[PDB]
RNA sequence: AAACUUUCAACAACGGAUCUCUUGGUUCUGGCAUCGAUGAAGAACGCAGCGAAAUGCGAUAAGUAAUGUGAAUUGCAGAAUUCCGUGAAUCAUCGAAUCUUUGAACGCACAUUGCGCCCGCCGGUAUUCCGGCGGGCAUGCCUGUUCGAGCGUCAU
RNA sequence: GCGUGAGCCCGGGUCGAACGGCCUCUAGUGCAGAUCUUGGUGGUAGUAGCAAAUACUUCAAUGAGAACUUGAAGGACCGAAGUGGGGAAAGGUUCCAUGUGAACAGCGGUUGGACAUGGGUUAGUCGAUCCUAAGCCAUAGGGAAGUUCCGUUUCAAAGGGGC
RNA sequence: AGACUAAUCGAACCAUCUAGUAGCUGGUUACCGCCGAAGUUUCCCUCAGGAUAGCAGUGUCGACCUUCAGUUUUAUGAGGU
RNA sequence: CCGGGACCGAGGACCGCGCUCUGCAAGGAUGCUGGCGUAAUGGUCACCAGCGACCCGUCUUGAAACACGGACCAAGGAGUCAAGGUUUUGCGCGAGUGUUUGGGUGUAAAACCCGCACGCGUAAUGAAAGUGAACGUAGGUGAGAGCUUCGGCGCAUCAUCGA
RNA sequence: GUUGACCUCGGAUCAGGUAGGAGGACCCGCUGAACUUAAGCAUAUCAAUAAGCGGAGGAAAAGAAACCAACAGGGAUUGCCCUAGUAACGGCGAGUGAAGCGGCAACAGCUCAAAUUUGAAAGCUGGCUUCGGCCCGCGUUGUAAUUUGGAGAGGAUGCUUUGGGCGAGGCUCCUUCUGAGUUCCCUGGAACGGGACGCCACAGAGGGUGAGAGCCCCGUAUAGUUGGAAGCCAAGCCUGUGUAAAGCUCCUUCGACGAGUCGAGUAGUUUGGGAAUGCUGCUCAAAAUGGGAGGUAAAUUUCUUCUAAAGCUAAAUACCGGCCAGAGACCGAUAGCGCACAAGUAGAGUGAUCGAAAGAUGAAAAGCACUUUGAAAAGAGGGUUAAAUAGCACGUGAAAUUGUUGAAAGGGAAGCGCUUGUGACCAGACUUGCGCCCGGCGGAUCAUCCGGUGUUCUCACCGGUGCACUCCGCCGGGCUCAGGCCA
């Protein structure tokens, strides 16, 4: 149950919040889970996702199908994997829209502001354990 | 609202144009125009008689009924048949009243949910936690629009001594759906009689049983009531000695047989 | 006997009731005190690669600077950055700026994109005329400065 | 199938996300009428009618389709106080060219003041701008609690010309 | 001419007081069970309206109070049709 | 004292009143036999036949009325809420009763706790100054449920004479 | 005569400033109705209200007694409870109506005029300025210090009081970080459903994701943690010093105190205010132990209590108009605001003003490629989808009213009640059950006794024994009894 007096608990408010966030706030909302491999590694859980990494679906009818991220359409909170098409009447192939909360990462495209925010939380992360192991 | 329905400036035709009299709305150019107003029977009016906040929302009770209903309450507590005709899973409990030491007390005694959830196991609650967390369900109705949306079942409650215990008992059984806390001089009919119902499961501590007399001796004004009868036993009265011998000899029996 | 009229069922029509839904209302409770001659509230006209409205903005015009974040925007197209460092975005924040014609509206007017005056710079032979550009000129009242009026009135 | 009754329960079809029994609590709680309110729909009925302003006919072309589209040839009307040629008030693109399914032109339509895409208004001499009329409003002053009323030369120290 | 003052004149049009008042006309929403009327008295600027008594229902309490009666009989009064 | 027909069979161990008394017609139907075991009995609907049957709501002494409203269908549509009185039902305490204007406290508009004043009641009567409820086992007489040592004691309430 | 002052009144696009408009829910004043009630109506009521006009703020206003009282006396203002539907007003009709005392919320006090600094205008706006001052001006028709009734001034008397600078530490605001399954099987287009096995919990509030998710994602709990800015409070330290200024105790004597104001008469309005409660106009017009009040007009004599005609000031109180936030036994598209949508919009009126209708394909457009008939709009095939009985005239799709197919009736209405008939369609009920005897088949262990354990203390259960005329089950044959509908 929540405490403090300034958060909400309201249907109305909640839906109205998601549904027209800007688009800052809509990157954290799209976020997915790591790989065993890489949570060990880096000993963090959750990151958002992004442009040119590798992703596994995990639930849906496109099971098992793996690829890299073409696209991160905001608007219409959904994911691009290459390969995993669609085709209209005249033939045409058309990509089909993922939500990224049904997606792992196995592989995680790197650049020098990722590595900060990887090394932020970690550090955040083992701290709460040290103290609260006191 | 108190202007919903007179936003408009209608007025009758009156009698001669072929039409009810109502008010009508002026104008033209709209479709609006020619409409009946001001009517609880028209669309877009005025309800009648209208809501207000000025009704009465609360209601003044004598604190001396508030003391008899809330005694009443605790003597039922402790008459297991009333406990299984609430709803209660009491078949593994040892005893009624139950008491348990005091080993809930300590710094982080039962501070963990963990720690709390395998006391309520061992003690024998178990079962009526379990049947709390089975029954969850979507209300059915426009409740769910409003901030209601489930229903489930009510455990158990623990009454503890602030005093002795220490209150840090309330964070262990916070998050265990079902279970309720209250403080031994604080009760409240609300949770001893659920929905106008007798018999609540209760788990006291050895600290709140002790200063329960204390707490009513300390009440201005109220003395606990006396009973308008004795002996509540009606069968022992019936059949005993000293009525039975000065009966008149019976005049039939339960069944009579048909005469003519 | 058909056709016609009437009653019931199935399928097909007309119409939008019923059921379920809700980024909207309504009522209560709690916190705060901040418009304008340094030009407000309101009105008009414009601004996008492709827009009529709605939203935003003012010739620096679908926005500029600055700070934070850290890879988009998306109906189409192109292009830019692609996180080296020189940094996407109708993102968040916001302390520096721009801010057309009006309006208490202020040179005089206005049913007119009407008619004047003062100071300076630049051109045309020019202190006086014509054109371009910049800065000015409302009313009531207060304190001070300076120039005055009156046998109101003092001394010489 | 049950119930004297208001009603309750089950089978068959359609459909797609929530709903009920029992005891208490609570109310914006039960419709045929009010020339009742809002919305939708009939008979009448393929009915009343589409008759002022004299009037049309032949050939060819276009087109899926021609009485009311275009060419030529006949027959007619307005008869200079015109059914002609230009303006003021008012409207605001109705003006011109190309093209076009529906809707509009109370019959039709290949035509249109309709629908879509583009184009079009050139002044020292014609107007406005300048002057005053009937009138309206500032300034000096006087009323009115006040929004404001009167007053237009007055019971005012009210200007302009040269070197 | 009681004529005209935007299809409005024996006192224009617009918003508000305003849901103006009506002893007067119209309407007023499921079922079953038991009981069951009045249009008469007195007063009122009272006569299409009220108060007041009567007629009706519901809740009870006192005893299950030799208790009563829209009736007959016997004795005994009054009356001017 | 003998015949002939029609309609009906409630009840469910025994118990009673009786008689013509191995038993019976006496406090309510049993015994024997045939056909068929399914649409045969039974039910719903449509239609013909015999008898019966004026349009609802409303005002009115009197409505089927030549008295008014109503072409049809769906959804909306009218004795409520507050303060102040009163009688009656349920509940707590009882010569008293009422926490909630406020303070304490809290798992925070809930629940729990506190007590100084105050309101109503405990005493009336006069315009007012004012005064202010026992002769008696809290009286006598007639009724009176209940109890009773059978002599009486006598609730509530009614009528009556007194303080 | 010249020249130089002062007083009053003016000019300037002189130097520097200031007001108007918007908003108006709540606040301070002015002005001012009628509908209505009185069963008619004029005093009355509605109402010291609506409409109209002027002026402010986060609050405004009020406020430190010319008060209340009649006591053993209270002690600035405001608000709640009570006083109290009371005293009183009123065609004494309908109706109207306060205050003192008492308990609480919140608490806080002050400064001018009237005196000679007179051994020294000790005071102030403006300009220029090394920053230290200088210069003009205001002002003696009065700018500072001193005094305000609680006092005070003027004298005695001998004790006491004060100025600067650091400052640990804490509080408020912004920002970085936070636990646990996508394990196995079934249905399904898709698990967020059912079953099995686990884990977290000071976190099982809420929302999303292809259907009801604590552990898939955002968040939710807890004290902490990285970084940044500005304020406020504050334990305690380091320093001068009596030129001066301040408090207390006593006293002979002094002791200034607001004028067309108070008060009186009269007229109007208002109040519960009654021979007149407040306000305003006109006429008259004061005083020094004087003056006001002491709820019945007047004269005489006492008593009580304050000190008018000048001024400032936080809190408890009002308000959802403005900017934010949290909620509900409220409404669910004819409801809720007129507006859930490009709504104060489209549209009407010369104008002031009036003012609507209108939400929902699917998880995803995957929004129908190709062939064929047609001038075209379109149709027929063929595709997408879990579904086109979802095709943008799109969830579900009722009634009035209409088309086709099928059944039936009809000599100037139809519909309806009771009761047979015919045709069509249909729910039940019945199918066997218990018992006895004979035979076959299989399994045990039936009665009794010993040990243990319960329990209603005499009744049971478990282990052992039993071992074929006992006990249990099945099958085959015969017999009695009971069973459906109409007679
Ligand atoms: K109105
Ligand atoms: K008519
Ligand atoms: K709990
Ligand atoms: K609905
Ligand atoms: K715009
Ligand atoms: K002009
Ligand atoms: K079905
Ligand atoms: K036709
Ligand atoms: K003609
Ligand atoms: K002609
Ligand atoms: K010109
Ligand atoms: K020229
Ligand atoms: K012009
Ligand atoms: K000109
Ligand atoms: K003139
Ligand atoms: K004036
Ligand atoms: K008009
Ligand atoms: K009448
Ligand atoms: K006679
Ligand atoms: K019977
Ligand atoms: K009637
Ligand atoms: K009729
Ligand atoms: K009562
Ligand atoms: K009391
Ligand atoms: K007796
Ligand atoms: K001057
Ligand atoms: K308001
Ligand atoms: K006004
Ligand atoms: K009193
Ligand atoms: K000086
Ligand atoms: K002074
Ligand atoms: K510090
Ligand atoms: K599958
Ligand atoms: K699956
Ligand atoms: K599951
Ligand atoms: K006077
Ligand atoms: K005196
Ligand atoms: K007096
Ligand atoms: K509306
Ligand atoms: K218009
Ligand atoms: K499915
Ligand atoms: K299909
Ligand atoms: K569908
Ligand atoms: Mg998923
Ligand atoms: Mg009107
Ligand atoms: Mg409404
Ligand atoms: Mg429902
Ligand atoms: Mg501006
Ligand atoms: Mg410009
Ligand atoms: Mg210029
Ligand atoms: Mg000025
Ligand atoms: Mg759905
Ligand atoms: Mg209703
Ligand atoms: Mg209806
Ligand atoms: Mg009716
Ligand atoms: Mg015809
Ligand atoms: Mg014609
Ligand atoms: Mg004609
Ligand atoms: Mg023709
Ligand atoms: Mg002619
Ligand atoms: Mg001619
Ligand atoms: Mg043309
Ligand atoms: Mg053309
Ligand atoms: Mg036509
Ligand atoms: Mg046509
Ligand atoms: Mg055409
Ligand atoms: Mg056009
Ligand atoms: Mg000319
Ligand atoms: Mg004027
Ligand atoms: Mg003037
Ligand atoms: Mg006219
Ligand atoms: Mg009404
Ligand atoms: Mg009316
Ligand atoms: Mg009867
Ligand atoms: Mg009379
Ligand atoms: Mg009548
Ligand atoms: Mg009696
Ligand atoms: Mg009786
Ligand atoms: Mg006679
Ligand atoms: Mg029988
Ligand atoms: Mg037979
Ligand atoms: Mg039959
Ligand atoms: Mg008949
Ligand atoms: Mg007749
Ligand atoms: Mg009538
Ligand atoms: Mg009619
Ligand atoms: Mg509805
Ligand atoms: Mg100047
Ligand atoms: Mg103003
Ligand atoms: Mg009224
Ligand atoms: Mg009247
Ligand atoms: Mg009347
Ligand atoms: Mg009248
Ligand atoms: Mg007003
Ligand atoms: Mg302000
Ligand atoms: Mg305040
Ligand atoms: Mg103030
Ligand atoms: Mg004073
Ligand atoms: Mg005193
Ligand atoms: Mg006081
Ligand atoms: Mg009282
Ligand atoms: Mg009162
Ligand atoms: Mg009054
Ligand atoms: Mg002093
Ligand atoms: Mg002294
Ligand atoms: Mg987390
Ligand atoms: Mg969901
Ligand atoms: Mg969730
Ligand atoms: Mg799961
Ligand atoms: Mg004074
Ligand atoms: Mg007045
Ligand atoms: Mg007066
Ligand atoms: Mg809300
Ligand atoms: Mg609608
Ligand atoms: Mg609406
Ligand atoms: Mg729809
Ligand atoms: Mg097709
Ligand atoms: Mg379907
Ligand atoms: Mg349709
Ligand atoms: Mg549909
Ligand atoms: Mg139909
Ligand atoms: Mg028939
Ligand atoms: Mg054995």
């Amino acid at each position: 149950m929540k405490v403090r007096p300034t958060v909400s608990s309201s249907r109305r408010k909640a839906r109205k919040a998601h549904f027209s966030a800007p688009s800052s706030v809509r990157r954290v909302i799209m976020s997915a889970p790591l790989s065993k491999e890489l949570r060990e590694k880096y000993n963090v859980r959750s990151i958002p996702i992004r442009k040119g990494d590798e992703v596994q679906i995990v639930r849906g009818a496109h099971k098992d199908k793996e690829g890299k991220v073409t696209s991160v359409y905001r608007l219409k909170y959904v994911i691009h994997v290459e390969r995993v098409t669609r085709e209209k009447a005249t033939g045409q192939t058309v990509p089909i829209g993922i939500h990224p909360s049904n997606v792992v990462i196995t592989k995680l495209h790197l650049d020098k502001d990722r590595e900060n925010i990887l090394a932020r939380i970690k550090a955040g992360r083992e701290q709460v354990a040290k103290a609260k192991g006191k | 609202s108190e202007k919903a329905g007179h936003q408009t400036s209608a007025e009758s035709w009156g009698t001669g144009r072929a039409v009810a009299r109502i008010p009508r709305v002026s104008g033209g150019g709209t479709h609006r125009a020619g409409q009946g107003a001001f009517g609880n029977m028209c669309r877009s009016g005025r309800m009648f008689a209208p809501t207000k906040i000025w009704r009465k929302w609360h209601v003044k009770i004598n604190q001396g009924q508030k003391r008899f209903a809330t005694a009443s309450a605790l003597a039922a507590s402790a008459v297991a048949p009333l406990l299984m005709a609430r709803g209660h899973q009491v078949s593994t409990v040892p005893e009624v009243p139950l008491v348990v030491d005091s080993a809930a007390v300590a710094g982080d005694a039962v501070a963990k949910t963990a720690a709390a959830y395998k006391l309520l196991k061992a003690i024998g609650a178990g079962p009526d936690v379990e049947k709390v967390k089975k029954s969850k369900k979507l209300r059915a109705g426009k409740g769910k629009m409003r901030g209601r949306r489930h229903r489930q079942r009510r455990g158990p409650l623990i009454v503890y001594s602030p005093e002795h215990d220490g209150k840090e008992l309330v964070k262990g059984f916070r998050n265990i759906p079902g279970v309720e806390t209250c403080p031994v001089d604080a009760l409240n009919l609300l949770q001893l009689a659920p929905g106008g119902h007798l018999g609540r499961f209760i788990v006291w501590t050895s600290a709140a049983i002790k200063q329960l007399d204390a707490v009513y001796e300390s009440k201005k004004g109220f003395f606990l009531p006396a009973n308008i009868v004795s002996q509540a036993d009606l069968s022992r009265l019936i059949n005993s000695t000293e009525i039975q011998s000065v009966l008149r000899a019976p005049k039939g029996e339960a069944r009579t047989k048909r005469a003519c």
